[PDB]
């Protein structure tokens, strides 16, 4: 006990979104997969 | 784009036809017949390979001819 262990662990709770930061990384590196295969193709642009 | 002696050069005309072309086509072709235009201009390649094939049958038919 020590009168603050109950509390002393309310250092984290769950707060369970990093599961959607992986879901929208996963979005980035989906457009990402586009980073080498483009390249020029105006040839209307200035 | 220039000439030798002023006056658009030979083919600044060809070159204007194949930019234009170049500016407002998405593609490298479908704007390849102006290129080929343009080249034809530059180094008459097909005029003179046509003129050659010409000399070249006529000078066929004439050995054929003479020597039989």
């Amino acid at each position: 006990i020590m009168e603050f262990a109950e509390n002393l662990v309310l250092r984290l709770m769950e707060n369970p979104e990093e599961r959607d930061r992986k879901a929208r990384e996963h979005i980035y590196e989906m457009h990402e997969r586009c980073k080498k295969i483009k390249e020029m193709w105006a040839l209307p642009i200035r | 784009g220039w000439g030798i002696t002023g006056n658009k050069g030979r083919c600044y005309d060809f070159w204007m036809d194949f930019s234009e072309c170049m500016s407002h086509c998405r593609e490298p072709k479908d704007c390849t017949l102006l290129r080929e235009d343009y080249l034809e201009c530059l180094h008459h390649s097909k005029e003179f390979q046509r003129r050659n094939r010409i000399y070249k049958e006529e000078q066929r038919k004439l050995r054929a001819a003479s020597r039989k």
